This record gives structure tokens, C-alpha cells and sequence, in this order.
């Protein structure tokens, strides 16, 4: 399988991997429409619009081709979906377990015009990064430290709020490293500056767990032109202290929502050729998959009475519908204080996680 | 062995010397040609033209080595042919075959250097508008004259336009006249799984109408759709007779005219059905329509002759040049030294213009230069509207 | 014709990029600078011909201070007045705008300023992209003692006196199908409306209609407002051996446009009426010579932002009667 | 007049324009150089004065490029007739 | 008179064969500096100083952009090998005095301003120091004339026995009234032309690349197309001062505050001075461009960029990589010599050729020749013309007016238009060379605002530094 | 030459960096327009350009020849001692051998302070003529005594087919 | 002494005069500068107006890039276009060619400091102190001085041909340059070996 599919073929594409597991598995449906009303196809993946919430699931996207001309994540998205789906039906132990226990959300292109614009061969050593209006998807979401003009980002922005994202990863270009929120300073610097979260760490290991995994990535060089040998430590890096983004989309969903997000740049060709996308598919697959499994370590539970706010690290998640809460973290020991309006609080001390699996706890407020 | 330009006021004099060696008739005679640009201006040549002017026109030529120079030969020069002189002085190129089509034209009848002089032609438009024809108003008054804004709460609404509601307001002028071409993607996957090259080619009762009618190419931010058969597309160095790969050919992009004609693969506009509405595909010449010409490139031709008939409607060559009712006449060592006044720009705009430059990073072979075996190439089509004027 | 003038400082004496994007459909982007400067406009008949002589006398600049509003002269101030008589500014002029010279002689009427358009992509500009200085021109600086004056020669421009594009039936005898069912031409993936498109109870947009006195901007009822008359293929390009007649010019209408200088045109008759010339009379720009305030007594690199409020009346040369509002009943035609 | 406006050119000699004469093989993009033999698909620079066939819509993957009939026309540039 | 006009706004720029004549009118404002008084002014020992700030102002047009506009700066370095001022002829005209009170502000019809020309060059000459003040890049811009003040021979922060006080009013001036106008040509002497072109060829590369040398080296062996090297060369590379190199990727340099201790400078009377930006020489080698030399190039300052510690972002870095075919690189040694030993500040030997520093479009123009015995190739070291007799200072002020000497004076300041019109010949472009030059363009692409044209604030901005080389030539 | 053809020669690392070169063979000029070789003191024309290893840049120029229609001859210092203890100067990155140098050796013949440059009041003699005549002064802002280094006298001004017939 | 013109004092000669050459016939030989500048080579900007071109003044903020306007406090570290004479004065402030260290560098003590190693992240920056000068361009400097009892006068290339005293290719009235000077505080006058630089210049 090496073609580039675009419009149109998107839709066909997506479908045919839907009909390719059970029925009941797959929904197909639209965020919304780009500015040439082209539609941000999103592909729902779990045993069972976007359909109700499933209790006991989290919720996990991988946006990509968010960048027109960045389109390895739009293929190994397309592939991604396919892959879950074929080893649904082919009885895929690992596959089935992922998606029996997460609602995993698929985005294979936010900016199907800038696709649209890219040409084959170019690989960025303008080429549709931008959307149709010229506005770029990573320099238009509120900053951290007009709508209008980006129906795209408007559309992811009230699919998120919409939603609960627990774990996330936006797919990239130009190069290949795992990098990690806080894609912005304060002082706004070009570069060098650090800039770590209350998680910092767990974003680290969430890099880690992609980055260990590429066959590129985990050398820690990516190692190609116009990058003055940039060599990112273990494969993964910070935002800042990459370069300065100002307005990221990892970063809105860092801070507006529970969601978890890191970029990952697969490749430093924007645009390959389609004999290498196969190539592609083999260097990223098993580390997608790896992204989707660590959506389960930390702790999860639900609240219930006998959108409560979940606190540990300056960062509070609230709770779903159904009350569920799931926290990204690593082993150690961690004090769980459950707070709603209105409900005296509870503070859940020494909840111990393991490395794995995430740690259980329900509360009775 | 003359071969320079000397630039001199407001004249270019370039010479240029290079050695040499249906039904219808197929004479032996063979015949010069220099119709292509390249036969008389080097790149760097070309670049200092079209950077620096919003004209040119020839005004004489003188060709030392029979001419028709009544034109009683059928006029077979302006079709784009071979033959014509090599871009590259240090080539040596072979005289084409004389054939033309139908009436017997025995060459031998006629009697067998010379100079010819350019009749009056107007200025080849070396610019590109920097005003589009539906923004050519105050963005900051209202009209006095009202329009149709609303008819219903049924009633009926007049509005003025102004800076918000632009779209709507008066305007002096229409866009050139629309013959629709077939749309075609370089990016392949976006296009129709058919062989449509000639199935949905606009042509006209069945000769193909290539290039058609000056339109633009694409309109904004749609680089790679292209009218099926409404631009000039120039063969790469070593490019295939025939079946020739995407990569090997250059397409030309006239959206530079985008701001006064029509974008060749869309319509012209809508008309009223009867409230039902038509869209009108192909629009002849209306009143107060203004249009740009096709451009001119440094491998496209220079002239065409006008056809001799009882009338035409702005006999400018399809392909791009100067419509001469007598065009430099046919000849059945050799210089050629032409003159073309060029028309000096005098533009007040602030922020410099675009100029055409050679890229600065590496390249393994120079542009517009030989390679490794001596193979001299042009790697790109250069335009000539790259200067800015006003509607 | 003789009219008082009065200009005020424009833009606090700034050249400003202005833009419209995507409300505001794709039709109405657009992008371009709003100069300090206003333009004097005679466009309107009311206000062939052969020639024209233009004066601009009996200056008077005035400075405002507020405290109470105090007006006071300023009888070191200047002007400045330039006519581009080579036509290298945006030819704003033609297009129908307000702030010509009102049809009452009496009448003291506002100068417009002077903003012009150019290349967009959206409410984004592109290279092609022009911006034009108009303080780069030799302008003319005028006090209260100065007069300006030019005159300007009218080329051979024929006497004023079918192809057809079939437009929407609209009767004043009353769903909203004023921008759907119009007739309107695409160019650049921007559908403009056809007004008043080639010369042709009234369509839906191939009609000059003006204002009474005291009408709505938008949505004024069809009382308010003066339609002009001038008694399968639905569009029809020129052919060999049809004649028409173009539209009629009306006392309020415009009077010429500049034919846009462009490699071919089709009988290069303005639509809207009146005399198509290549060489327009040229658009008269005059601005208030900007007055800085106090500046500090410590030099600061960074432009004066601080100017003494500041404006300038002058004279200008070149049923329908009058609470003193002059109003003209009815559009008055030619033929 | 003893020549055609759609017979103007070489039948000897080829063109160094090319026209687009392939699209589908697969989906490609086939381009050749207008010759004696495909000398209907060869550049010209005049138009005749059904004068011809347009395109109706815009075509994508999916949509057909359906044609249209041009039974009436109006001047073009680069038009002649007698 | 009063009522009349002095003058009119004359910003145009006619290309007439080889000449180009570049007029620019602005609009300044003049403050009383000082309080009408002159005030002797004083001051880590690398940057004492003494010295005197005088109530007078001083007109600036060295920059190239106070001309030059951005179109016209392509035109002239899209076209021309080279060019150099020939004459000036210098206006002040439609001048406004008033007076403001505590507050509103009134004309002051009878009140004068002093102007006059330090045409005999006996006023110490602040320009050509690369100082704000000058005309605005933008006509429509009013600025405000910059405050005249000069330095003198310190001990410290004290003067010593040969400090020179200049009193600017012992000079004759012009009074001029509201209806009075100013006005002087000045005459450029015989200067080279600023070379608008980069070198096609280097200088280690003039040779035929098919022809062995006649001339042995010691391998022996013939000096030819592969080893080339070794043949034998008539010419060396200019003169090299090292600088320290700085890569604009951050991360790539040292983690030490090393602009200063470890710049490069110049010592002069026991006091260190950064030379910047020293002698001319390539800013970078090839595939080189992140590196810089820490202190040898012209950094010219984006729109609101701040005074002091402005980020990388907000500055623009200019490149002498145009230079690189015949000067040596800055960063980096002139060579190696026999003891071996590395050569880091070479002076001049015969035969050296190099190209001076390129000219800017907001760098500046002219410079005076300091009057000296000696100068070895006195050209300014921030680029433009050396003048033994430059443009003279034309210095401004407000005539007190008063409301032991008299302390109290009216709160009066001027206005009025200053007009500049310099005319400059131009190398006509005679190249043989057969593919396209190089040539300055903006960008074809969608940008959210026009380059070198107002923001939506009403603000121009300057996005990058034109520079002048684009058109190649031979060695 | 070359079959009348103009090749495009160029030497690159896959020899050293400082033998890169890239330049054109022709196969063969008053005004000093092309790239003038004489004065290397060699044994066809073929001129060098710009180059950045084996390939050329943007600045490099193609010239095609078919496009055509002093003091009277009798101290610095630049220490001289074959490769690597050689005299030699730095130029964009390219170590040349400074033979024979300024005028006074591993390379300084025709076959503490080390390097000082002017200085005034301080006189020399230039290299002896044996051998070279002439050579021209690059057209450059600035030069420092003009003179050639290897001697002699510094002058400013001193059936149809398409494809073509091999 | 009669108009320009000497025929041979001395402190008449100084204290009255910019510079001097002796006419017969010699050929044309400069002007001795009879004069000490009253300005420095590194203090002739304004000291009120800020610089518009940028320097780098700040590299730690970790590693930054900072860039600085040159100003009348930062005055050392401005632009400017010319450097000191090749290394010549004979001393500095409070330690004879003394005249000259306004544009020549002191001759006991080092031009300057250039650039010795390329810098990276792991090697710090090094300086090599520089003591023999040669020409560089743009750079200016004086001549030394002649003194009532030192001497008047004194091959394929030289650089700057002068001796102390006057460079003659071919080997008494003297043609004088009479001060025009608007300086306002008294001059530096000889009083009762006798230098020759007591009048002012600027640079």
C-alpha cells in the first residue's frame, strides 16, 4: 500500500478500515469543515455523532497532518486505523484489549487544504503548512503565556471541549523527535529556553515510551539537512527548548483540558515520495500503538455520591460525565484530594501507582 | 560572427549569430526561423528586460546569411515549430523542411542579407496589475448609487455600497471574455480516474482550442490545478517526443492576468435563467471589458501573422507575441539583429517590486548553463510580467 | 462651480493597512491603505467635454483645542496639493463615491478621504502587493496667501449620445434573491456583482439607482430611492453587425472613469455612463501638513505621535431648490 | 482563402509546445509534443469567428468532466473570420 | 512673508541615464535643548568621557533610506555595479515657531531661529557615528532633530589642558523668520564608487582549470587543475582582524557572558574600544550562515525593538558573505606562517586585495576622513563614502526669547519642512555572463502585511537590511 | 575542444577542500568581461567560478564565448619556512598556498614577529622578472601595492531533428 | 614672515601655525601637522544620540543572545569607522609623542585584542593579545613630531614615505598653514626640546 490518498479517497480510505474490523466498532464522522469545506473526517475506534461515551474508556486522539505539507501523519494515521481494525478481526490479543479499554480517536488530516496544496517530492528542506486563509493550525490556539479565520481550530477546539482527552499525540513533520508541552516561554525566546509542567515528567515518559520505540527516534539524531546535527536526547525533547511556538495546539490542550499531548515529527521529509510510505508505516506503527497502551498508567476511578476536580503538581483534571478521572502518572506515591463544589472534599492520601497498569480508586463524596 | 545586446536609451539591439547546416505539399526548400525569444536574448539578457520594463516591442530586424516578402508564400512561421536558433550561440542547429497545407506553391517560381521593419505594434505588457478589476474603488467611501440589497422582510431594499459590502458595489468594468477549459491537477490523485486530454478538452468544431483565449491560470492559493489545454507547456532539456512524464515538461502559470481576466477553469459568471440562475461557460466580448494578453516567455514565440481576413477582434496571438499583418517574412552562418523599444517604467510604489532571480543555494549544475556533457538547459519558463502597474 | 471645502486631519496624519477576511464572505475581502490624504472629486454632473481649469484658493487653517472647543487661525500652516498628472497613484476616482462637490453651490461640503486597494488574498496582502506613499510626490505647500491652480485637456473622446447579459426581473410592484438570483461575474474566485453591467420595472441590478435626500445607507425602501430607466441564450458576446446604444449619463451620475490600462479592451465605455478616457483628469490630492506639538527637551529617535488638532477650509473651482435642505427630485436623463 | 485557420502550420516539422494527450495509464499525466500526425491537439493562435466544446463543471476524483455545446458566440481575442 | 509658502514638499527620485537624483522632504520639529544653555557633560575607565552638550540641533540625512526608497534601492542595486554621491542641495523652508504655556499652544510670528553650515568642518563632526536623529525612513513620518553635542580630550571624567570648547553661536548663522527659507549645495569631492557588486570568481580561483603552471612548487611537481592549491598565485586576501564567532543558534555557543571580555577590540590611549565593526571582511564561509563574527558586522534594530538587551528576534543581522570571494573570513585566521604559527590580525602586505564593507539601506553613508598625516584606504568601517570634506553639519536652534544673565525664556519650540535632494552616479551594469544574475525581490508569497509599507497601526517597519552586492563581476 | 562544446568541470571532496573547484571548458575580449586566466602562469580556455565543494551557488556565472561579437620594474614580512609546514592564507575556508608570497623558502621562490604587515616609513623591493610579464589587478575596492607577487607589472587593464548536430 | 611664507622663530612657528613644508626647490611634500588633536579616535560621536546599529552585549541570560544600542554610557562598545595607528604614542594619560595618543596607540603597551580560538559549547573563548599592528584599512594615525633641534628631511614600493620629519623624494622658505580654528577656550601656547604640536585640531 503506497498511494497518497486525498479528498474523497480520505472518506473511502477511513471507511474501508471501519468496515475492515466488526461492525459496531468504527464510527466515521465530522468535526467540522475547512475553509474550502472540505470535512475533518475523525474515526472513532472502540467494542461498541461520535456515538455515546463508553464508560470505563478514556479518551485518546492523534491529530495529524495538522501542518499541510507535514503528511506522514495522515498516512500512518490512515494505516493506524486500518491496522486496529484487521487485528480486531484477526483476533489480535494486544490490539483487542486496547480496544476494549480505550475510545481511541483517530484525525488523519486537521488541514486537508494544506494537503491539498502540498505538492509530491517536497520534503521543506509556501508548501500549504498554512490553511487556506494563511493562518497557521500551530500559531492560531490560545497562548498559554480570530476563530473565523480557522474553522479547523475552531473544530478541534470544541471537539475537545466537548470531550474528556486523556492521552494525545499530534503527529508532525521535519524532523523526528518526540516533544513534549509548554511549546512556548514567557520570554518567548527562540530557543534554549526550558520549559517543563507540573507533569514534566510524565510528558517525558510518554516521549520516552514513543521515542524508545522508532527506529529513528530512539538513536536520538534524526540527522538531516538543515539541522546543524541537532541531536535530542533519547529521542525526546521540550518545546522551548526546541524551538518557540507561541499559541501550540498541545499546549491549549495541556492547559484547557486533561488532555496529555506531545508532537511527534516521524520524519524529516515533509512530503515523501509514496514508495517510502510503506517504510513509514513500519517505523512508526508499534509506537503508535505503544502511545495508545500508556493512555492506562497512572490512576483511574470514578467519583459517585454517597465534574469533580481531581488534585495531586500545580495541574487539576476534572472528572466525566460518568465521574471517571484518570490522571497520568508513574509509579510512587501521590495524594489524590477530590474536590466539588458543594460536596466536602476528600483527601485520598498514599495512592501508590505501579508501573503498568493505572491504579484504581473510587470515591463517595 | 556578431552575438550581444547593446542596451542604448530606450533600445535593446540584440544580434545573434549561429552556424547552420490533411493535405498538403512537402517541399525541399528549408526555411529560417527565429520566432522563439531565446533566439535573441540571453537569460541574463531576458532577466535585465523584464526586471526593468512594463514593454517592449521589435521595430527592425536585419537578417545576413529568398524571402517572401509579399507574402504569397503560405505564411507557415508563428505555429510553434522547430528549427528555430538555438538558444545557446555555441550550438549548431539544422534548417526545418518547408511544408505547407491547403493550392500548389511552386518555390522555385519566386526569384531568389536583408532588413525588415516592424509596422506599429503596441507594447507587449511586461507587468502584472497590482489592483484587481473589482477592487479598483475607495475602501474607505460609500457609493451614492444604491442597490438591491433585500426583497423580503416580501418587499424591496436599496442599499449603498461601500467598503463593507464591496462585492455589491457599481462597478465600470468586466473581466475578459471566459471559453471554460477542463480543469487538471499536477497533483495526480486529486484528478478524475478517466483519460479526458481529449474527450473534455475545450476545442472548436474538432480542432483543439490550445491555448484558447488569454485567462488565467488558477486563481489564489491553486498552483497546481491547470486548464487542460490553456497554457503553453515547454519541454525540459531531453524531454520525450511524445507520452512525456509531468516532471519533464515545464508548465507556464498566467495568473498574473488573474486580477483583470477571467481564471480559465471557472466561469465567467451567472445570468439569469429566467428565479432561476445560468452559469455562462464560454462569454464573448462584451462593452467595457478589459483584458490582458498572454504572456510572452523566453522560449515562446516572438510573432504570428494575422491572418488576411475581412475582420478579427483583437488579433493577438493565442500563443503569446505580436500580431503583425506583415510579419518578418519567411527565408527559404547566419546573424539575426533585432531592435525592440522597450517602454520604461515609472512606478511611485513604496516596497521594491519582484524582480525574476536565480535561486542562491547550491545547485550541482548552474541554471541557464551547460552540464557536465555540454547539454545546454533551460530549466524553468521565465515570464515576463514580474514589474507592478495600476487599473 | 465654486464650492467651500473643508478637510480635517485623516488618520492623525497615518498611513494605515485596513483588511477584510472571512462574516465578510470571500466576495468582500480585501486589502489596502487608507491614506491621511483627501481627494478633491468633480465626478458627478451636478457638480463632451474638452477641457477643464482647476483652482484652490482663499485657504484658511484653522487650529481646535479642547479644554472648550476653541478655533483659532493658524497662519503658518500649510497644505499640501499635488495632481498626478502621470497617473501613478491608484485611480480611486470613477467609481461612483461620495464627497464630490455638492449639486447646491452653497452647500459646504466634507473632502473624502483618500484610501486605495490592492492585491489580496483574503485579508492578506501579496507580493504583487503595492503600497504607495502619496508624501512621496512633489506636492505643492500652499499658507493662507497661496492659491493652487492646473488646467487639464480632455483627449478626443466620442459625443455621447445589442450584446446582451441577461439579467434577474424585478418588478416595484411588490424570498430575499438580490445576491442569489443577481447577475454578477466571477473573477480571482470572487463573485462581484454585475452593477449596472452592460447597457440594456427593473432588473435586478442593470440600473443606476440613486438617493433622495435623507435615505437610509442600507435597506432604504424603495420610496426613498430614484430607479433610472433606459427605454435559448441568455448571454450574448459581441458579434459581427450588432449596434447599441451605451448608458445614458444623468446629472447625478458620473460624469468619466479611466480605462484601465490594459492590453485589450471592448469598446471601453464606462458602465455606469459617461466618457471612458486613458488619460482621466487627474485625482487632486491635498492633505493638512501635519503641526507637531511640543516635543520633550530630551531627543527621542521614535516618530512624533503628538500634532495640534488641526483643519483647513478653502475654496474650490472648476422642485431642485431648497429648512435650507437642497434635494433633487427625480434623476434627470439626456436622451 | 486556399489554407484553413486549423491548417496553418508545418506538416512537416513538430511543435516544442506540448498539450496534455495522456491521463490515465492509473491516474497520471501524460504530455506531447503536437505533430503532423496529432495535429488537432497542436497549438494555434487563432479561433474560428456548434463553434465548439467547453467544460461544464470542475472535475475531482469522483464527478465526470461533463462537456458543453457551444451553439452561440461572441467575439474573442485572437478571432477571425471572413 | 507670513502668509506665503517658503517652499514646497519635494520627495521624488528621476533616473536620468546615469545619474539618479533622490529628493526627500520631512517634517521636523525643534525643541529648546538645554534650556538655551551649554553644559559641560562627564563621565569603568573604557567608557569615561568629556565633553560638551550644546542648545543647538543638527540636521541628519546619512542614512541611505532618508533617500532611498525600498523600490528605489532595488532599482539602483538590481542595475548598477556601483554609485557615488555627486552633489546635494539642502532646503529648510515653511518653518513655524510657537510657544506653548501652562496649556495651549500659540504662533510666535516674530520669533527667529539660527541656522547655518559648518561649511570650514571647525565643528567637531558628530556625523557619520551611525547616530538616530537622521530623516525618517518614511516621508510621512515627523521626527524630531536630534540634540548637537561633542566630545573632547578626558583625563577620566576631567578635561585637560587641550580640551576644545566650541561655542556654536560664535559661528555666523542665517535668522530665519516664519516667512524666511534656508538653503546651501554642497559639492561631493572625487570619490570612489561603493561597489554594488559580489565577485563571481575568488580570489584563489583565477586561474585556468585546463592548464598545468610552467611554475614548480615543492611536493617538486607543476601546479595543476587537481592540486590547485599549490600554484602559484599573484595575489592574497585582505587584511584579517579575528573576530569571535557567535552562532545564532544559542545553544551552539559558549555558556559565558563573553561579548565583552572576550570581543574583539582595539587599544587606544590605555582605554579598550570594541572595534566595531572592524575592518571589512566575509561574516561567515559558505554553509556557514548561523555564525557571525561577536562584534564585526552592522545589526540594525526591527520595529520597537528595544534599546537595550533586545533578543535575537527583535534585531537584524547583516552579512558580508558577498565578500567572502576576495576577503578573508572574519571568524576565522587569515593563514598559517612558518615559526608553524596561526595568523589571526594581519596587516597589509603587497599584493592583498579586498572588498569593502557593503552599504545598507539603513546603514549609512558618508563618513569624514578624521584629518590625519596618514590613512591607509580611508573608508568608513560601518560602510559608505570617505569624505575628507563631507556633507558639512547644518546645526538649528531656537533664538531665546526671554519672558546676571536672563534665565527665564519662553517655552518655545519650532516646526517646518527639511528637504534633501542628492544626485549620484551610477556604474552602468556590462556584464557578459550568460545565466540570470541574482537580484533583490520580495517575497512572492501570501504575508499578513506588505513588506516596507505601514502596519495596520500606522507603523513602517523595515523587515530585513537590503544589502547592495547582487550583481556579479570578475576578478 | 571539447567537440565545440562548453563542459561544466568541478572537482569535489568524494580530492581535498582545498582543491574544490567548479568552473567551465570551452572550446576555444577588450572590455575585460570574461573571466580573465593569463597571468596564472600556465603551460584552451577554461574559466573557474564561484563553488561550494563540487557544485556551483546562485552567484556563480556561465560565460559563453560564442556570446562576443605603470612603474618601471628595478619590507613586509610573511614568514616562509612541504604541505602541512607550508606558508600558506585562509579564503572562505580553503587553505592556499601563499607561493611565492609577498616579495623577499618552502613556497616562496619561483622554481617575536613572524607575520608584519605595513607599517609607515618602512620600504621594499618586488619580486625580480624572469617568467611571467604581466597580470591583472582585480577590479576590487581596495589593494594594497598592486603589484603580482610572482613578478612583472600589475595592469588594471591588461529529415528534421530538433536536437543539435553532434 | 610674510603672509604664508618664512624665510630662515620656532615658537612663532608653533604657537601661530597648523602646519608647515619647506618650499626652496623641493617638490611637493604634505604638511607637517603641526598640531595636537583635540579629539580622540574613540570619542567622536555625539554623546547625547543613541546609536541605531546594535551590538552584542549579553550572552548569559543559560546561553542568550542579546544585542545593545550604542550609547553615550555603553561608549566604548559603539560602531565606529576608524582604528588607531599600527603598533606611536609614547605613554598614556598621567605617565616625548604624547600629542598623538588621541589616533596613535601608546608605543610601551599593546594595540588591541583580537580573536585567538574558535569558540563552541565545550571550548571557551580565547584572546590573543595583538603587539605588532601592520596597516589595516580605515585605520588613521600622525606622524612624529619635528623638534627645533631635530631633523627636516629624510626603492620599488613604500608605505607612507615619512621619516621625524619630511619624506622627500629628492633630498630656506618655508610655506605655512595658518590656523583657522573657532575654539573658544585659549590655546596651548609655548612659554618660556622644544616640541612642535601645541595648537588644536578636531579629527
Amino acid at each position: 500500500f503506497d498511494r497518497y490518498y486525498h479528498e474523497e479517497e480520505l472518506e473511502s480510505a477511513l471507511r474501508e478500515a471501519a468496515a475492515a474490523g466488526l461492525p459496531g466498532l468504527a464510527r466515521l464522522f465530522s468535526i467540522g469543515r475547512s475553509v474550502e469545506g472540505r470535512p475533518l473526517w475523525v474515526l472513532r475506534l472502540t467494542a461498541g455523532a461520535a456515538g455515546p461515551l463508553l464508560p470505563g474508556r478514556p479518551q485518546v486522539k492523534l491529530v495529524g497532518n495538522m501542518h499541510g505539507d507535514e503528511t506522514v501523519s495522515r498516512q500512518v494515521l490512515i494505516y493506524l486505523a486500518r491496522e486496529l481494525a484487521a487485528g480486531y478481526r484477526r483476533g489480535d490479543p494486544r490490539l483487542v484489549r486496547l480496544l476494549n479499554t480505550t475510545d481511541v480517536y483517530l484525525l488523519p488530516s486537521l488541514n486537508p487544504d494544506g494537503f491539498e496544496r502540498a505538492r509530491e517530492g517536497d520534503c521543506g528542506f509556501a508548501s500549504g503548512r498554512d490553511n487556506s486563509r494563511g493562518r497557521d493550525l500551530n500559531r492560531s490556539f490560545p497562548d498559554q503565556f480570530a476563530l473565523d479565520e480557522v474553522p479547523e481550530v475552531r473544530a478541534l477546539i470544541e471537539w475537545i471541549r466537548r470531550n474528556k482527552f486523556v492521552l494525545s499525540g499530534n503527529l508532525h513533520g521535519g524532523s523526528v523527535v518526540a516533544s513534549y508541552p509548554f511549546d512556548d516561554s514567557p520570554e518567548h525566546k527562540a530557543t534554549g529556553i526550558y520549559s517543563k509542567t507540573s507533569d514534566d515528567e510524565v510528558f517525558k515518559y510518554l516521549a520516552k515510551a514513543y521515542a524508545s520505540n522508532h527506529p529513528i527516534m530512539k538513536t536520538g539524531e534524526p540527522h538531516c539537512p538543515g539541522d546543524e546535527d541537532e541531536t535530542f536526547k533519547d529521542g525526546i525533547t521540550n518545546g522551548a527548548h526546541w524551538y518557540d511556538v507561541e499559541g501550540g495546539m498541545q499546549d491549549y490542550n495541556y492547559v484547557w483540558a486533561n488532555c496529555f499531548e506531545i508532537t511527534l515529527e516521524l520524519s524529516c521529509c515533509k512530503y515523501p515520495p509514496a514508495s517510502q510510505l510503506r517504510q513509514e508505516w513500519e517505523n512508526n506503527r508499534e509506537s503508535l500503538i505503544t502511545l495508545i497502551e500508556k493512555v492506562h498508567i497512572g490512576v483511574k476511578g470514578f467519583v459517585k455520591d454517597s465534574n469533580a476536580t481531581i488534585s495531586v503538581i500545580n495541574h487539576n483534571i476534572t472528572t466525566g460525565r460518568f465521574g471517571d478521572f484518570y490522571r497520568l502518572l508513574v509509579p510512587g506515591t501521590y495524594n489524590l484530594t477530590v474536590v466539588l463544589t458543594g460536596y466536602m472534599p476528600l483527601t485520598v492520601t498514599n495512592v501508590v501507582v505501579k508501573e503498568g497498569p493505572a491504579t484504581e480508586v473510587d470515591f463517595s463524596l | 560572427w556578431h552575438c550581444d545586446s547593446t542596451w542604448l536609451g530606450d533600445r535593446v539591439i540584440t544580434t545573434s549569430t549561429r552556424t547552420w547546416a490533411y493535405f498538403g505539399y512537402s517541399t525541399p526548400w528549408g526555411y529560417f526561423d527565429f520566432n522563439r525569444f531565446h533566439c535573441h536574448f540571453s537569460p541574463r539578457d531576458w532577466q535585465r528586460l523584464i526586471n526593468n520594463n512594463w514593454g517592449f516591442r521589435p521595430k527592425r530586424l536585419s537578417f545576413k546569411l529568398f524571402t517572401d516578402s509579399e507574402y504569397q508564400l503560405p505564411y507557415v512561421l508563428g505555429s510553434a515549430h522547430q528549427g528555430c536558433l538555438p538558444p545557446f550561440p555555441a550550438d549548431v542547429f539544422m534548417i526545418p523542411q518547408y511544408g505547407y497545407l491547403t493550392s500548389f506553391y511552386c518555390l522555385e517560381y519566386f526569384p531568389s542579407q536583408f532588413t525588415y521593419t516592424f509596422e506599429d505594434v503596441p507594447f507587449h505588457s511586461s507587468y502584472a496589475h497590482s489592483q484587481s478589476l473589482d477592487r479598483l474603488m475607495n475602501p474607505l467611501i460609500d457609493q451614492y448609487l444604491y442597490y438591491l440589497s433585500r426583497t423580503q422582510t416580501q418587499t424591496l431594499g436599496f442599499s449603498q455600497g461601500g467598503p463593507n459590502t464591496m462585492a455589491n458595489q457599481a462597478k465600470n468594468w468586466l473581466p475578459g471574455p471566459c471559453y471554460r477549459q477542463q480543469r487538471v491537477s499536477t497533483t495526480t490523485g486529486q484528478n478524475n480516474n478517466s483519460n479526458f486530454a481529449w474527450t473534455a478538452g475545450t476545442k472548436y468544431h474538432n480542432s483543439l482550442a490550445n491555448p484558447g483565449i488569454a485567462m488565467a491560470t488558477h486563481k489564489d492559493d491553486e498552483e497546481r490545478f491547470f486548464p487542460s489545454n490553456g497554457i503553453l507547456i515547454f519541454g525540459k532539456q531531453n524531454a520525450a517526443r511524445d507520452n512525456a512524464d509531468y516532471s519533464d515538461v515545464m508548465l507556464t502559470s498566467e495568473e498574473e492576468i488573474k486580477t483583470t481576466n477571467p481564471v480559465a477553469t471557472e466561469e465567467y459568471g451567472i445570468v439569469a435563467d429566467n428565479p432561476q440562475i445560468g452559469t455562462v461557460n464560454s462569454q464573448g466580448a462584451l462593452p467595457g471589458m478589459v483584458w490582458q494578453n498572454r504572456d510572452v516567455y523566453l522560449q515562446g514565440p516572438i510573432w504570428a501573422k494575422i491572418p488576411h481576413t475581412d475582420g478579427n477582434f483583437h488579433p493577438s496571438p493565442l500563443m503569446g507575441g505580436f500580431g503583425l499583418k506583415h510579419p518578418p517574412p519567411q527565408i527559404l552562418q547566419v546573424s539575426v539583429e533585432i531592435e525592440w523599444e522597450l517602454q520604461k517604467e515609472n512606478s511611485k510604489r513604496w516596497n521594491p517590486e519582484i524582480q525574476y532571480t536565480s535561486n542562491y543555494y547550491k545547485s550541482t549544475s548552474v541554471d541557464f548553463a551547460v552540464n557536465t556533457e555540454g547539454v545546454y538547459s533551460e530549466p524553468r519558463p521565465i515570464g515576463t510580467r514580474y514589474l507592478t502597474r495600476n487599473l
